[PDB]
Formats: structure tokens, sequence, C-alpha cells
């Protein structure tokens, strides 16, 4: 269908990293012109990467998305390699913000000139998420109607400020900040800069591994490639409107300060805004780390059928089925990242390895550019668009060691540690024999354990 | 493929393990529901918020006085609209207010021939005076009316019968204020007879059509006792005086008249003047300068400026210049009588690019007035240090805590600073670090140890260190 390509499609790039990362672009750009460049300069960069994705999608399209893409051009450690990051950083991360942000947005209309406590805030995340994947452990198609009443109240919010801070300029005062002070001055042209792009990226993402799904099912055959350079800038307007609500009836200081902007946008505007704002803020917040335990499971089954991933995982129950040993491997590494010390020390450490997930995709399809032809691509791009892909995605994490080292240090630790449970994991002999009945027998407790029964084989 | 088959588990999976089952289910809502209240301990007994107290718009930040504005500009430009184009500076000063003025029609010495409601024709019109009211209230710069009636003779109040001279100000408090003005003030009431019941019934005038107004007033003294007297009605009155004016130069008998006037006070707004007219260099020396402005900047209440005050515009250092209104100056030709007597730092420009000059160091401050919530309205609190020193804290509720320390004589000292005395939640750390200097020679950003502070002749430090515990 013509224009349902796009909304099915503006929806899943609209996540609820809209309430968290105009403070982060704030306080790494200075002032909102600076800042406003930041939310279109991730305008036009994310048109280029889902371009990227949306030619290869099409070229290779088995299974599994992202991960079998980079199966079928590696296939050996590689990707296993890649398998190990996404279960341990990128899927427990970025479902442990969308969580700590659920909390923040609902601790915070009773703590409204103060700082919501580190240890509490932590505590309210953490059941979010334990409530919420004991849900989907339950009835599968009572959590998909859950899916529904989330969807409208995210957009009901991000309207609501907008008309809001659209008469605000209209009552009277027009130009009311007209801040860019700092649109050329406090620029490092290093850090700064990528710190702020960070933030702005993070807050909408997914254009990768959610689209393949999202023109399957109507078939309109090629005409996605148009529907998302229509849709990434209603994207981008959406998400530059929002700001200028923020800095008009904000100052840069109440900004800088608060962990919620919108209910300060809320707070001055009205005076019920107890039952509007945190409400829909918190609703669209609480939708994000539950669809985010749909598709979960679908990453398991992929890798265990390929010989990687012990096979405890993919295994489903028996009345009221659900994929049970692995939504509580999903939740256990999400409640992992509850010793982290700051939000946008998280973010800084998520889309470090987030956007080198994504570069060495694409330079895997330079190489599958070079060698091997003729592989009925039904859509290729000019091969000019993904070298300005990677040559600004080499730019973002070379300055990323310049700038927090340690984090990403102990990025590399843990990616040493898949290496000896690669060995240990399909390359090992199976020659001394007392492990082979042990592997058996810890399988067969879990089994016991959870009543999970294998795949239809 | 590793596993138990669906069959073969249904087999196994049943007999006792249904209730191993069920307890490890059973487990889960209890340490849920103990995960839950364990939160709700916390958000119980959590330090609340203070609620924040409905500031004014005279509250946030400096005023600045300007009356003569034929020098303000200089010769040719001595005008309501040669004044209106430099709100760019006074926005570079980050002020929220003008006292102006005043303006009125006084020829000389005369009752009769002397209306506050007509302009006087140096100046402009009513309607060069609106364009002037309207393009500062786009960057919002409010302005305050000088209301005061001999303005150019000796007697300032026409020495003659009273009544029907505080009758023309009665009908002018209305008349300015339908024209939108935000503010008056009358000076030298110590030749006003009766000072405290015509003083109390403009303020119900003054806030007799909105609340958004206020009423500045002058006089020459600096008896602490005089003052109470004029404020004892009137709570909501500002009044300038030359309280602080008197020297000493000594710290501890300048914190002697900072705490008193606000012990005997208690806590209300104070307005932290030199004088009700003059400058500050008419009163300082040449090195104090630089550190009253901190002082200034930091106590409890509205500082209020004149011009030149932010580049120690000194009338002594300057010949042939009338000490009421000096020269304001802007540039090297700034003062065309004498060239070559002004120098490059002396004149607005020559001192806007210099990071250690005076003026440098007024808009550091006059920033960090406007936004920081302890200094804006925090609490204060001084306490005991040397024999030549003055500290003192400005603290709100969870909000950055502030640390000055100021130095009024020329003797290098350490520290010494003994709490002692302040709550755990203004409570001092060991090092914070520091914010800025009025000497150059420090290290900006790295924290300092307080027990181990030296401080060199004449330096104001003013540093930073978190709500903690
Ligand atoms: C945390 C969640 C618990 C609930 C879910 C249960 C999941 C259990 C496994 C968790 C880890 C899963 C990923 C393992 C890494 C991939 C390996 C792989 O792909 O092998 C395929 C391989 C093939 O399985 P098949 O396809 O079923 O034949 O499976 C295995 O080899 C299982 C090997 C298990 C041990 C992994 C290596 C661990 C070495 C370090 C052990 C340290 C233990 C702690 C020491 C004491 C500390 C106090
Ligand atoms: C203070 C810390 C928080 C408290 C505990 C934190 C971690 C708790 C475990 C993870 C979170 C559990 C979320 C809830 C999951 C169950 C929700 C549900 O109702 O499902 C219905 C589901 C189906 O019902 P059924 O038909 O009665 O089986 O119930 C279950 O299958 C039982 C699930 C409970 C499992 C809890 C303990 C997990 C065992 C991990 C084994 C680890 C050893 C093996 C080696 C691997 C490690 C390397
Ligand atoms: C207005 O000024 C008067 C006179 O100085 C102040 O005293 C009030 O006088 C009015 C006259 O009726 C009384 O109704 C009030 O009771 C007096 N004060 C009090 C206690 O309200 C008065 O304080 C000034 N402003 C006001 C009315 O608050
Ligand atoms: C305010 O300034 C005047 C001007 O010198 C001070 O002196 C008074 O002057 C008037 C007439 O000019 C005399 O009638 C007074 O008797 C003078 N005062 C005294 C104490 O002799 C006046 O003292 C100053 N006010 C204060 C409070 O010091
Ligand atoms: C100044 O503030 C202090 C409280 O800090 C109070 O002064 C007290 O005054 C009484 C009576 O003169 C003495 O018995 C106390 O010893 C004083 N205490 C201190 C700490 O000085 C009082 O509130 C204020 N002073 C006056 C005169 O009101
Ligand atoms: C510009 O400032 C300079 C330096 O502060 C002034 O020049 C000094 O004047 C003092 C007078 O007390 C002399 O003691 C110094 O020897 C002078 N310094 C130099 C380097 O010669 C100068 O006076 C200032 N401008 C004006 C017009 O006063």
């Amino acid at each position: 269908t013509l224009l349902n390509g796009v909304a099915i499609i503006v929806g899943t790039i609209i996540g609820s990293g809209i309430f968290v990362t105009p403070t982060g672009v704030l306080k790494e750009a200075g002032s909102p012109g600076l800042a406003l460049v930041v939310w279109a300069a991730c305008g036009v960069f994310s048109i280029v990467g889902a371009l990227c994705y949306a030619e290869l999608g099409t070229t290779i399209s088995k299974s599994g998305g992202d991960y079998a893409y980079m199966l079928e051009v590696y296939g050996s450690l590689p990707a296993f390699l890649k398998l190990w990051i996404e279960l341990l950083i990128i899927r427990p991360s970025s479902q442990y913000i969308v969580a700590l942000v659920f909390a923040t947005y609902l601790l915070k209309p009773l703590f409204p000139t103060c700082p919501v406590p580190e240890e509490a805030a932590k505590l309210v995340a953490c059941l979010c998420v334990l409530l919420l994947t004991a849900v989907n452990c339950y009835s599968v198609k009572a959590a998909t109607r859950v899916q529904d009443a989330f969807a409208a109240a995210k957009l009901l919010a991000l309207a609501l400020i907008i008309l809001l801070g659209f008469v605000q300029i209209g009552k009277g005062d027009v130009s009311n900040l007209d801040p860019n002070f700092s649109f050329e001055g406090t620029k490092l042209d290093v850090g700064n800069i990528v710190l702020a792009l960070y933030s702005g990226l993070f807050a909408y993402g997914g254009w990768n591994y959610l689209n393949f799904v999202t023109e399957e099912m109507i078939n309109p055959y090629r005409n996605l490639p148009l529907a998302i350079i229509i849709s990434l800038p209603i994207v981008t307007l959406v998400y530059v409107l929002t700001n200028l609500a923020y800095f008009t009836t904000l100052s840069t200081e109440q900004m800088l300060s608060s962990e919620a902007v919108a209910v300060d946008f809320g707070n001055y505007h009205l005076g019920v805004m107890s039952w509007i704002i945190p409400v829909f803020v918190g609703l669209s917040c609480f939708g994000s780390v539950n669809g985010s335990l749909f598709t979960s499971s679908r990453l398991f089954f992929v890798g265990s059928r390929e010989g990687h991933l012990p096979s405890i995982l993919s295994m489903i129950h028996p009345q009221l089925l659900t994929p049970v040993p692995s939504l509580v491997f999903t939740c256990v590494m999400t409640l992992l990242y509850a010793f982290s010390k700051d939000i946008f020390s998280v973010i800084n450490f998520f889309s470090f390895f987030n956007w080198l997930c994504v570069a060495l995709a694409i330079i895997g399809m330079i190489w599958l550019r070079h060698r091997k032809p003729e592989l009925e691509r039904p859509i290729k791009v000019n091969l000019a668009l993904p070298v300005f892909f990677i040559l600004a995605c080499l730019f973002l994490i070379a300055v990323s060691f310049w700038k927090t080292p340690v984090e990403c240090g102990i990025g590399f630790t843990i990616i040493l540690s898949g290496l000896p449970v690669y060995f240990f994991g399909v390359w090992w002999k199976n020659k001394p024999k007392w492990l082979l009945q042990g592997i058996f027998s810890t399988t067969v407790l879990c089994q016991k354990l959870m009543q999970v029964v294998p795949q239809e084989t | 493929t590793g596993l138990s088959k669906e069959e073969l588990l249904k087999v196994a999976g049943s007999p006792g393990w249904v209730r191993t089952r069920w307890a490890l289910l059973l487990l889960f809502w209890l340490g849920w529901l103990g995960m839950l209240a364990g939160a709700v301990v916390i958000i119980v007994r959590a330090p609340r918020c203070r609620e924040l107290p409905a500031q004014k718009w005279w509250h946030t930040g400096a005023l600045y006085r300007i009356g003569d504005l034929q020098a303000f500009q200089g010769h040719g430009a001595g005008n309501l609209a040669g004044l209106k184009g430099r709100l760019d500076y006074l926005s570079s000063l980050k002020v929220k207010g003008l006292v102006l003025g005043p303006i009125h029609k006084n020829q000389k010495d005369d009752v009769a021939q002397t209306d506050l409601l007509q302009i006087d024709p140096n100046f402009g019109s009513k309607e060069d005076f609106d364009s002037l009211l309207q393009s500062a209230k786009k960057k919002s710069i409010r302005v305050i009316l000088d209301l005061t009636p001999n303005y150019r003779g000796e007697n300032s109040w026409f020495s003659t019968q009273v009544d029907t001279v505080a009758t023309k100000v009665k009908d002018a408090l209305e008349f300015w204020l339908q024209a939108g003005v935000d503010g008056f003030q009358v000076r030298d009431i110590e030749n006003l007879k009766d000072a405290s019941s015509f003083l109390a019934e403009w303020q119900n005038i003054t806030k007799g059509f909105s609340e958004d107004r206020l009423l500045i007033a002058g006089t020459n003294s600096s008896d602490l006792q005089q003052i109470l007297s004029l404020l004892e009605s009137n709570k909501d009155l500002l009044l300038t005086s030359s309280y602080l004016s008197d020297s000493g130069s000594t710290g501890e008998h300048t914190k002697s008249l900072v705490t008193q006037y606000l012990n005997a006070t208690g806590n209300r707004w104070c307005s932290w003047s030199l004088s009700q007219a003059r400058l500050l260099t008419s009163f300082l020396p040449a090195q104090l300068l630089r550190l009253y402005q901190l002082m200034l900047f930091t106590l409890p209440g509205t500082p209020v400026f004149s011009y030149g005050d932010e580049i120690g515009l000194d009338a002594a250092a300057l010949p042939g210049q009338p000490m009421e209104a000096p020269v304001m100056l802007w540039d090297e030709s700034s003062f065309p009588d004498i060239p070559g007597a002004v120098s490059a730092n002396m004149t607005v420009k020559g001192q806007s690019e210099d990071p250690g000059s005076l003026l440098s160091l007024f808009r550091r401050l006059s920033d960090q007035r406007s936004k920081e919530r302890s200094l804006l309205h925090g609490d204060f609190h001084a306490f005991s240090a040397g024999p030549g020193l003055f500290s003192y804290i400005r603290h709100w509720d969870q909000n950055e805590r502030f640390l000055v320390v100021l130095n009024f004589g020329d003797v290098g000292l350490s520290a010494g600073l003994q709490a002692s005395d302040l709550p755990a939640s203004a409570s001092l750390p060991a090092k914070a670090d520091l914010l800025l200097s009025t000497q150059p020679g420090r290290e900006e950003g790295s924290p300092l140890e307080l027990e181990r502070l030296k401080l060199e002749p004449h330096e104001g430090l003013l540093l930073r260190f978190p709500y903690a515990a």
C-alpha cells in the first residue's frame, strides 16, 4: 500500500529515546543553535544508513536478521563474535535505558524540583522489567493487546507537547528564546560533538532490524526505498519540533538540570500537569521494553539451529507456550546493567558497539560488491553512498578512544571472553567424554525445572 | 541435538517436580513484592523538596543606575533614542533593570514650574520614551523611573510646603504606570518631612496596580537604627543608603555590618549598594574594586550598580570632569577634551577582550547570579576565620553550594576556615573546586584544600562544592 508503507515505518522508528536524549545533546553541544544542528545532522545520517539496509535486506534475505546477513559473508567465529556482542551488549543495555527512563518519568512527578535518588530509580527499573518479562512468559496473545495501547500513548504525548509548544509562541513573544550563542562556539570538533551525536543517533534507531518484516507482509515490492525517504524526514521533522517546544518554554539551565524535561514543559504549561504528561510518557517507555521481549526470542531460534548457542535455549513451554528459557536469559542480562553509574554513560557504551556492528556489516557489503557479483540484487544503491557511511563511522569510533577509553576497554574485554567459549563451543574435541554426559545432564535438569520442550525438529 | 523430547519429558517431569515448580513460581512474586516495598521504603524516607519561593523579576540579577544620559552616551547622542542602542551592552552585562532618570520638566528651584508628568525636551518626547520601554521589554530589561523632584538644585524636595509636592508625586505614580513602567525611585528622603507616611502610601499605590512593580528609595544615612525606622511599617520596600559606604577597610568590621543588618531585619530582601547615587570609586581605593564586586554579587539581595562600576570609572584619574556624572566612557575617542589622557584599559572596548579585566569579572559574576539557584535565593550563613577575613556560604535545598573568601587586608594569610557552626546540610567538605579569583595565578578547576588554603593580599575567591553528606 502506498501510504501504509510509511505509517507503519514511522511509528517503528519513533522510539521512547526522545524523552531522554534532548538533555544529552544539550550538555554536549552548549546552545540550542548547535543542538538543533545535531538533530538535523543525525537526520540525514540515518537516511543513508537505512538505504544501506534497504538493499542489504533484499539481497540475502534468509531469516534471522543482521546476524544472518553476516553469517553469509564470514560464516565462522566472526559470526559467533557478532552474536556474542548482541546478547551481552546491545540488547541488554538498550532495554535498561528505556526501563531506567520509565522510572525517572514516574518518580519525577513527586520530586518536582529535586533529583531522584540513584538507588530508587534502579529498583523501579528492575521492577518494571521483571514484571514485564513475566507477562511474556504468560500469554503472548494477551501481551500483544498490551502492545496496542502503548503506540497510541507515544503519539498523544508527542503531539500534545507540540500543540502546547505551538500556542506558547502564538500567544505572544515570538522567538521567546532566540538562543544560538554557541551555534558558532563551544565546539571542540572531536570530543563534545561526537558525544552529542551518540545521543542523537540513539534517539531513533531500529531502522536496521525492523524494516525487513515491515515491507514483507504487504509485498509492495521495491517502492519501499522511496517509502523510507518519505518517512525518515517526517521523523526528523517531529524530533526538531519537540526541541522547539523545549528551548522556548524552558531555559537552557532548567533543561540541563533536570532528568525529565517533559514534565518541566508540563509543569509550566498547565496545572493539571500530572494526569497528562508523565502518564503518556510513562506508557510510551513501558512499551519499548515490552516489544523488545517479543522480538528477543527470534534470535535464539536462529543461533541454536546453526550450531552456536547451546540448545537449552530455543525451547518452548507446553500449556500457555512462550519461549521461557530465552526470556529469562534476556532479563538477567538486562538487570546486570543495574551496576551502572550514569544513564549517558550507558548510551555512550551502547552506541560504541552498535556503530561498530553496523560498520562491519557494511564493509562486508562492499567486499560482497568486490567479491561474488550477480547475486540478484533487487535493489542496488549507488556505491558512493555506502562509502560515505563507513568513513563517517570510523570517525565515530576512532574519536571514542580519545574520549572515554575505559568503557571501550571493558567492551573489548568481554569479546575476548567470547573467544574461548567459542573454542569450547563448536571447535572443541569431544574426546574426553566426561563432559558430554554432563552437557546432557545440565540441559535436562533445566527442562525438568522449567517444563520446556524443543522445537518441532 | 542435546535434549529430552516432548513425550520423554512428560514422563520424567511430573512426580514431585510440580511442587518445586510451584515453589519457584511462588518465590518470584514474593521476591518481586519484596523489591516492590523495598523501593517504597526509599521513596518515603527520602528528604523532600523545599518549594520555590515565588520570585519577582528584580530578585534575579543586578540593577543599573543611569542618572546623567548626557554623560551616558556623550555629546550629540545624549537622548532617549540614542540610549535605545545601548541595550545590546546592557544585556551584555545581564542586568535586569535600569534606574532611568529623572527626565521630567525641572527648570530650577520652583514648585509651580516643575511638572513631573511632562518630559524634558532635552531627552525627547513621550513617543521616544514609549519607543524605549517597548524596545527594552523585548530584551526583558525593565525600566525604573526616578521621580526626585528638584534634581537640579541643592534641596531635592522643595523646602517650602510639602503636601502639594507629594500631591505631584501622587498622580505621577498613576501616570507613568499607565504608560507601562515597572518601578519608581525617590531619593534623598532625609529632605522629606514624614518620610515613613508618604512612602507607605506610595507603596500602597505602586502595589495598587499590580505586584510586579517596586519602589526603591535612597538616603545618605549610614545609621543602622535610622534605616529601620523607615522599614518599620514597610517591608516590601527597597531602600539603598550609604550604610556600607563608610570604609573601615577591615573584614570583621565589614562582617559586623552585614550580619547585623541581616539580623535586625531577620531574613528579608536587602539591596546591597555602597551609595544611593555615586560610584564605587568614590568610596574605594584602586585595589578594592575587584574585591567588593564579588561580595556584592553574592550577598542575599539585589545588587545595585551605577554606570562605570564595571570598568572602574575613576573621576580622579581623569581631570576636567564632573564628579556627579562622569563621562560615560566607551572607547579611546570617549574623552574629547584632552586626547591621550585615556589609556586602552580604561574604556569599555579595551577591557571587553581581556579575560583578566575588571569588566571581564563583572560578566562572569552577573552570569552566575542570574543562573545558580544558590546565589538566586539560597540561604546565607557566614562563619569565623582569621583576623582579616570575611567568609560566607550560600546554599539552597540540594543545589550547588558556594563558598566566598575575602581578604580585606594587605597581609598574605592562610584560611583557618573553622566551620564549627554550620548545619550538616551546609557542612563543608575537605576539598572543593575553585570557580574564580580576583587576582590571576590560580588553577581554575582544580579542587583546593580548605585547611591548606593560603590567601594573597587582596584576593577574593569563589569556590563551589556539591550537595553531599
Ligand atoms: C544466565 C541465564 C540462565 C538461564 C538460561 C540458562 C543458560 C545456560 C548457559 C548460559 C550461557 C549461554 C551462552 C554460552 C556461550 C556459547 C557457548 C556455545 O555456543 O556452545 C555450544 C555448545 C553446543 O551445544 P549443543 O548444540 O546443545 O550440543 O554448547 C556447550 O558447549 C555448552 C557449554 C556450557 C559452558 C560454556 C563455557 C563456560 C566456560 C566457563 C565456565 C565458568 C562456570 C562458572 C565457574 C564458577 C563461578 C562461580
Ligand atoms: C534481588 C534480585 C532479584 C530476585 C531474583 C533476580 C533473578 C531472578 C531470575 C530471573 C528473573 C525471573 C523472571 C520471572 C521468570 C518466570 C516468570 C513466569 O511466570 O514464567 C512461567 C513459567 C512457566 O510456568 P510452569 O508451567 O509452572 O513452568 O514458570 C517457570 O518455568 C519457572 C521460572 C522460574 C525461574 C526462576 C529462576 C531461574 C532459574 C535459573 C537457572 C540458573 C542455573 C542454570 C545454569 C544457567 C546459569 C549459567
Ligand atoms: C497601606 O498603608 C497603611 C498606612 O501606613 C498601612 O497600615 C494599614 O492601614 C489601613 C487603613 O485602613 C488598615 O486597614 C490596615 O489594617 C493597616 N495595616 C494593616 C495591619 O493591614 C498598610 O499596612 C499599608 N498596606 C496595607 C494596607 O497592607
Ligand atoms: C545628608 O547630607 C547633609 C548635607 O551635608 C548632611 O548635613 C546636614 O545638612 C543640612 C542642610 O544641608 C542641615 O540642616 C543638617 O543639620 C545637616 N546634618 C547635620 C547632622 O548637621 C546630613 O547630615 C546627611 N545625613 C546624614 C544622616 O548624615
Ligand atoms: C542577633 O542574632 C542572634 C542570634 O544569632 C541573637 O542575639 C542574641 O541576643 C540575646 C539578647 O541580646 C542574647 O542573650 C544572646 O546571647 C544572643 N545570641 C547570639 C548568638 O548572639 C538575636 O536574635 C539578634 N540580636 C538582637 C539584639 O536581636
Ligand atoms: C592602563 O593601565 C596601566 C597599567 O596599570 C597604567 O600604567 C601604569 O600607571 C601607573 C600609575 O600608578 C604607573 O605606576 C605604572 O608605571 C604604569 N604602568 C606602565 C607599564 O607604565 C595606565 O595608567 C592605565 N591607563 C590610564 C589612562 O591610566
